[PDB]
DNA sequence: TTGTATTTATTGCAATTTTCGTGCCAATTTCTGG
DNA sequence: CCAGAAATTGGCACGAAAATTGCAATAAATACAA
């Protein structure tokens, strides 16, 4: 319902398909969260 | 374009497509009026630096103590009289193609100016601190027989080892017997409509003449011949009077 | 090139342009509802280069249309009303049109 | 010339005039503020001014 | 990729993981991380309104400004999707790669990170024992600092003002090594050792008995002990390379009348870019020290106020007496990313009234 | 005699003295800020005015490690509420929706396959901004990636995507879109199968606007022409347009006239001039007690820095002084617009500001002039003339602007040629040949008399 | 790059090796195509010099009556043209390697007007008034056997000890059997990955009619035909019938 | 009484290319008799 | 009504006028030490 870019547009399609099921992603903001943090030169990274 | 029929010529050109593809210095031996100049110019265009400029210069002509300075330029500073920079020609001829005509009339002496450039590529300007990087492909057209003068003491063999890596023999017009018709008739055609003559071919006689006559001058004193008989003729065909000028 | 606020809008439909006036200014006293056009106005798109196709598309249907790009004024969604006075601004040594 | 029209567009006690009716003109008009340059802050001002 | 639709199909993965690992950067790393280097304060051309080259918005660096185009525009469909133009140097792909790729900065001259030296207890003061003012009077070009003891009776961490280090230097002469600035502390801090170190201060504590010098020695040892056991190293407290985030979240304002205005992070970043520019320029010249220790200082400043603006002294403002937000700012308070954007946000399938 | 020789001689040597701060006067106001850059990049003591100020800091900053007992404690009220709610419980833009955004929108939603998907996915990338397919289909199947798929599936697909909405969008030529057009229509609209002949068989007839051989051809009258032609300019050549995605470009002037006093001044825009500055800390140690070679580097700098400023000051009063008097000698266009601008050229203006023509032509590129009437250039002030009756000149801009009305104002059916518009221009005077009438004809992109007229 | 498989050749390298820290000048005699540019610049690496620049110069690409200039430099008010001070090659070096190439052209009368800068490295400019010092190491080639040339009278022999604290002879090729096919594998190998040549070694005809033929150009003559025979290939192996211009 | 180093004061020519107007003519649109 | 016979336009060429750029460091007035 928020930021998550694909699960917006595959929650859109299924409604109008009758699957009321969803597909969750991970949020944008905390992406941009990871680029600022490495904008500081501070490695932070999703392990495995 | 150009016209080939004797089966030399063939392989010549066969020979040039082959070999366009690479990037040596070429040396071209055969006599005065052969048609080096046009075996260079077609190796020029077959290559892939049709589109680039080709420089072509005769060296025997060039004064032996501007010979540095017309070769690599010179700074402001370089000598007396200079004001400003001036670019040599193997910078004119960067990224084409540099001929040279007559490379057999060089003198023995200013033959070590062109040792290094080749293979190098890096040279320094008169005046200069500077080294300069190019890419030229050098050909060379020469009468005489280069490895003769190598023998008598007269030719660098370093240079001649620098430019002997691609060799193209041109034979004189004496053993062209099959394109003597062709060549005529080309020049023939070419002059009556450089000078409104409308003159179409010629008759069996001129014809006879032409071919029997073992040319000395070759493409040259033919095209000559032909070009006085033209100026010199009100006929539709040209006979063998017209051609008094032969032996 | 400027805006031309003007009447002559190339690519709307004859019943769209029944509320505007001959400068293409809404008139007096007239209901408007969310989507209509209240003043007319129209930009330059530019020098597009006379390809071929945009030569016949400036053959048929004329050349304004290919010269200019509708950006009028328009009601936004969810709002009506009456039309009860209308204002116009115009710099020193612009030319007045038949409203002002 | 910058510094009166900055005074009298853009001051914090330069505000558009309430119009909803009358009484709010003149309430507006009648107003006096302990906040301003020079004045207090509602998160420093205290709990007995 | 060749077969379109697996090309497809793997654009919209998502990444799999299950923990989250965060450590000091070395160089290195930031220039593993980086597409391209910056050069160039402009950001907008003006005149054809194109990204300039080597800007802080470069399309050979961050990528295309349209879909699958580049920007001379010899390649523009999908049918050369993956292709680098040799005209421009463009790739061509999609546009939103300008999300999540990243340039960097080469300094002149070394610069501290202003976290690792203002955040109570400093690191670079606790790992050297030294006190914080004498750290900030030799990082800010205002005093002197022994780098090697030599065979005088100069210690390997003493203080010289101008005149001691004037005297000093006409009395030993080459004996010994006095610096300032940014190099003199990473000098320090990479020809220091860990090991010898801890168990010097383990021994010290073994025999000597304390209160307060106890609790100093017990924090030394375990700021020891756990550089040692991380990766890290400490001459990674000091910049050599900065990072540049991608330009698309550092958007331009656009405003009815063309002026595109300008942003905190661009200013900053163009603050920073000049002035080691400047500094590139003036070191090559061999230009006189009394100039390049004033260029050196503003560097450092300016890259302070680049990563954490009005945390050391004074704080650049705009030009309504504003200060500028930095990258902390966007990342900290009740306006930055955890408590505004990923504690709560806004979502769609809402409304309210009365 | 040739030699390269090194010796002591007395010549003559002519005055090659110029070519110092002339190239600062072609370039335009960005490259010569990119010029002041660089400038300031290479030299120490050159610095330029800026806005940024810096402030002291010291205030104390509240955090988590206030106890909770303390807060209650505290009669103040906190500067930020900890609670996530509001006092009564850096900007960004906004993502936009383009043609391309609606057409993927509308793929998304309909019963594709994967490889359908992929196709349309192509197909809706290869669409530009006024609604056409920029491609052939070869180059899309080319892009699908495998050998399996005929062209027949690619049709179906474009064919599907041609329906959407705006109808006609993705179409191959003007025709193509016209018949998707009509197609959409129904069969009790009166003139549908005769537009329909006429689009699918005849259209280059219509663009030539014959309407002899047309009527001949389709064998139809003329009304029923009138109504299919007027049926067919009804419909819609650009679909594509209706979701309008851009924004206007606009270019900040260099020199400003306006009209105060009924007198026209001239100046130039004060939020563009260029300055620089001399950086006083640095100038300020050049004193013999330091070191000589220092002394060296900033008496050398400063002298250059002092020079850059004098050549900057220099041309902008060049600049000023030219735009002034080509105002001055331009003044009736001013006050009546185009038809009374009088011809000019580099030689009048040089004369007037006593120069040669060499720097008027490069003080006079990629400038612009703001007018209460709009931004010009400097250079479109000049242009050519034709000799008219009496002795008297006509500007080549002021004949274009008067064949532009003339024919703005002609009757349709009769289309007035070059023959009939020298005839009207040489009755006021203008003398003027038919090829000069058609050049300028053309150069306002006008079509020729035949290919004006209507029904 | 190089192969050095002759033992004559490992002799050179392990003497190279040993004369690394060496600062003297030296002097190198050969033939054509030998390999002296080669060994004079593997010297240049393996010394302290390795980072230094290597300024590579012909002394015959100078003219006569501006050979001092450009030898030294000239400062402000020499002459008729010495518009600024302009430093000379020698200062150009300053630290790194100076290689005279091929010094045997050299006139006498240019031998006579380096004798005190080499020895000693101080020389005055046209015009400056200051001595200046300057450090390069000197390695000069020569394909003349300048030990006779001292005796003929045609070569200073001032000059000679000058550069004759290091001599290096390098034996031709032609005696040098271990290189003739290592040398034509990596010329082929190299012709053929630069002009996608799908030819991958030679025939064992060809291998004994390259160990046989008396090469004069040596190994740039080789390299020639190997050049000349790989432009001119047919086959994944080249025979005896591709190289027919050796005998 | 003078000879030298510093500070301002120098924004124009001459090739050279590009463009201006205008006439001639060949491939398209209109005028007139059985 | 229709076919044979008259205006229209844009390419190409001509001379002449106008816009463009390659010349990159100089010279004259003024103050100070012998
Ligand atoms: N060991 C080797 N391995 C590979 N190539 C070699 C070797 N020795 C010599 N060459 C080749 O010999 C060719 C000529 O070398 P070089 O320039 O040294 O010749 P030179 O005539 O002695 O030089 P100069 O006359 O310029 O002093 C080069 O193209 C080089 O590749
Ligand atoms: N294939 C050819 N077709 C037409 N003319 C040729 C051909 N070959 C040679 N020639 C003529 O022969 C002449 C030879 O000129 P050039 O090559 O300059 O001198 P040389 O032959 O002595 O080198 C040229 O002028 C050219 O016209
Ligand atoms: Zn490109």
């Amino acid at each position: 319902k928020s930021d998550d870019v694909n699960g917006r547009t595959k929650m859109y399609k299924n409604i109008v398909d009758g699957n009321h099921q969803m597909e969750p992603g991970m949020p944008e903001s905390f992406n941009v969260l990871l680029k600022e943090i490495r904008s500081l030169g501070i490695n932070i990274e999703l392990e495995d | 374009e150009y016209v080939f029929e004797s089966p030399k010529m063939k392989e010549i050109l066969e020979k040039i497509k082959k070999i366009s593809c690479a990037e040596c210095p070429v040396l071209i031996t055969g006599e005065s009026g052969v048609g080096k100049e046009v075996v260079a110019r077609l190796i020029h265009k077959l290559s892939d630096r049709s589109k680039e400029p080709f420089v072509a210069l005769n060296v025997a002509s060039i004064p032996r103590d501007i010979f540095e300075a017309e070769l690599f330029g010179y700074e402001k500073g370089a000598f007396t009289g200079a004001v400003s920079s001036k670019e040599g020609f193997f910078e004119l001829a960067d990224g084409g193609t540099l001929f040279l005509d007559e490379i057999g009339e060089l003198s023995l002496e200013a033959q070590a100016k062109l040792l290094r450039v080749i293979e190098s590529g890096k040279f320094y300007r008169l005046g200069g601190r500077k080294e300069i990087e190019v890419n030229v492909r050098i050909l060379a057209a020469t009468n005489r027989n280069i490895k003769e003068l190598v023998k008598e003491g007269k030719f660098r063999e370093d240079l001649y080892y620098r430019l002997g890596v691609i060799e193209i023999e041109i034979p004189p017009l004496r053993e062209r017997k099959e394109d003597i018709i062709p060549l005529a008739n080309h020049f023939l055609k070419k002059f009556s409509r450089k000078y409104a003559k409308e003159v179409e071919g010629f008759t069996k006689s001129a014809q006879e003449l032409l071919l029997s006559y073992p040319w000395y001058g070759n493409v040259r004193e033919l095209k000559n011949v032909i070009e006085r008989a033209v100026l010199f003729s009100e006929g539709k065909f040209i006979d063998r009077g017209e051609l008094s000028c032969l032996v | 090139g400027p805006e031309e606020i003007t009447a002559d809008i190339p690519n709307v439909g004859e019943a769209a342009l029944s509320k505007l006036d001959e400068s293409g200014i809404v008139y007096i006293g007239a209901e408007v509802t969310g989507g209509d056009i209240l003043v007319g106005k129209v930009t330059p798109k530019g020098e597009t280069q006379l390809t071929p196709e945009e030569k016949l598309l400036r053959a048929i249907f004329g050349e304004k249309a290919s010269d200019v790009k509708d950006s009028s004024l328009r009601v936004p969604n969810g709002v009506s009303g009456t039309v009860i006075d209308v204002q116009v601004f115009t710099r020193d040594g612009v030319e007045k049109d038949k409203r002002a | 010339s910058a510094a009166v029209k900055e005074f009298f567009g853009s001051s914090q006690l330069s505000q558009f005039m309430d119009q909803n009716n009358p009484l709010s003109e003149i309430t507006h008009k009648r107003r006096i503020s302990a906040l301003g340059p020079g004045g207090l802050t509602r998160e420093r001002a205290g709990f007995e001014v | 990729m060749k077969d379109l639709l697996k090309f497809l199909k793997a654009q919209t993965k998502t990444e799999e993981f299950d923990a989250i690992k965060i450590a000091l950067a070395s160089p290195d790393m930031i220039r593993s991380w980086s597409f391209g280097e910056v050069k160039k304060p402009e950001t907008i051309n003006y005149r054809t309104f194109k990204p300039e080259r080597d800007g802080l918005f470069c399309a050979r660096i961050f990528g295309p400004v349209k879909d699958y185009e580049c920007l001379c525009g010899k390649y523009k469909r999908l049918k050369h999707r993956g292709v680098i133009c040799e005209k421009c140097g463009v790739e061509v792909t999609q546009t939103k790669v300008r999300r999540e790729r990243m340039g960097h900065i080469e300094l002149a001259s070394p610069t501290a990170h202003i976290w690792f030296l203002k955040s109570l207890p400093s690191r670079i003061g606790l790992l050297l024992d030294m006190p914080l003012r004498d750290i900030e009077r030799v990082l800010y070009f205002e005093s002197y600092v022994v780098i090697e003891g030599g065979m005088t009776n100069l210690e390997r961490q003493q203080i010289l003002t101008e005149e001691q280090y004037l005297d000093a230097l006409e009395e030993f002469g080459d004996e010994f090594d006095a610096k300032m600035g940014a190099e003199a502390i990473q000098a320090l801090l990479k020809s220091m050792d860990l090991e010898q170190e801890c168990e010097q201060l383990r021994e010290e504590l073994n025999e000597t008995n304390s209160e307060t010098k106890r609790k100093k020695l017990t924090k030394r040892i375990k700021l020891l002990e756990a550089f040692v056991q991380s990766g890290n190293k400490p001459e990674w407290m000091i910049l050599t390379v900065l990072p540049v985030l991608p330009p698309d979240l550092r958007p331009l304002v656009p405003l009815d009348g063309g002026r595109f205005a300008t942003s905190d992070l661009n200013d900053l970043y163009r603050r920073v870019i000049n002035r080691n520019n400047r500094l590139k320029r003036l070191l090559d010249l061999a230009a006189p020290d009394i100039i390049v220790r004033n260029e050196k200082r503003m560097l450092q400043e300016a890259v302070d106020a680049l990563l954490d603006n009005g945390r050391r002294g004074r704080a650049i403002t705009g030009s309504n007496k504003r200060p500028l937000k930095s990258l902390a700012d966007m990342i900290k308070g009740k306006q930055g990313r955890f408590r505004q954007n990923l504690l709560g946000k806004r979502v769609d399938y809402s409304g309210r009234s009365v | 005699k040739q030699g390269l020789q090194l010796r002591l001689s007395q010549q003559l040597a002519m005055t090659p003295q110029l070519q110092q701060a002339i190239r600062l006067l072609q370039l335009s106001t960005l490259e010569l800020q990119q010029e002041l850059q660089q400038a300031l990049e290479s030299n120490p003591l050159l610095e330029q005015i800026d806005t940024h100020e810096e402030i002291d800091t010291r205030e104390t900053q509240d955090s988590e490690t206030l106890d909770t007992a303390d807060a209650l404690e505290q009669k103040e009220m906190p500067e930020e509420l900890p609670l996530d709610a509001s006092w009564d419980t850096v900007y960004q833009g906004e993502t936009t929706q383009t043609l391309q955004d609606y057409l993927m929108w509308q793929v998304e939603l309909t019963p594709f396959s994967d490889t359908d998907r992929a196709i349309a996915t192509s197909i809706v990338d290869a669409v530009d901004e006024t609604g056409y397919l920029t491609v052939p289909l070869e180059d899309i199947l080319e892009s699908i990636g495998d050998e399996e798929i005929d062209i027949d599936e690619v049709e179906a697909v474009l064919k599907r995507i041609q329906r959407f909405d705006p109808v006609g969008v993705a179409a191959k030529d003007l025709r193509d879109c016209l018949l998707i057009q009509l197609s959409q229509f129904d069969k009790t609209t009166p003139w549908l199968e005769e537009a329909r002949l006429i689009i699918s068989d005849h259209l280059d007839l219509l663009a030539n606007h014959d309407f002899r051989t047309l009527m001949r051809v389709t064998r139809l009258k003329e009304d029923v022409l009138k109504e299919a032609v007027n049926l067919i300019q009804s419909l819609d050549p650009r679909p594509g347009q209706s979701i309008q995605t851009g924004e206007p470009e606009y270019v900040i002037p260099d020199v400003l006239v306006r009209k105060h006093n009924g007198h026209w001044t001239v100046e130039l825009n004060s939020d563009s001039i260029p300055r620089l500055q001399i950086n006083q800390h640095y100038a300020s140690m050049c004193n013999n007690a330091r070191n000589d070679g220092d002394s060296q580097f900033i008496r050398s700098n400063l002298q250059d820095a002092k020079w850059l400023i004098k050549s900057l000051e220099s041309r902008n009063d060049t600049l000023l002084r030219v735009s002034r008097c080509i105002v001055e000698q331009q003044q009736a266009f001013f006050e009546q617009g185009e038809e009374y601008m009088k011809p000019m050229v580099l030689a009048d203006i040089a004369q007037a500001v006593e120069m040669h023509e060499s720097t008027i032509s490069r003080v006079t590129t990629q400038k612009y002039l703001h007018s209460p009437r709009g931004i010009f250039e400097l250079k479109y002030f000049f242009s050519s003339h034709v000799n008219t009756e009496g002795g008297g000149e006509a500007s080549s801009t002021a004949i274009r602007a008067l064949v532009k009305k003339l024919i703005a104002a002609e009757n349709p059916a009769k289309p007035l040629s070059d023959s009939k518009l020298t005839s009207l221009l040489s009755e006021q005077g203008i003398m003027v040949a038919r090829r000069t009438v058609a050049k300028y004809r053309e150069s306002l992109s006008i079509p020729p008399s035949n290919q004006r007229k209507q029904l």
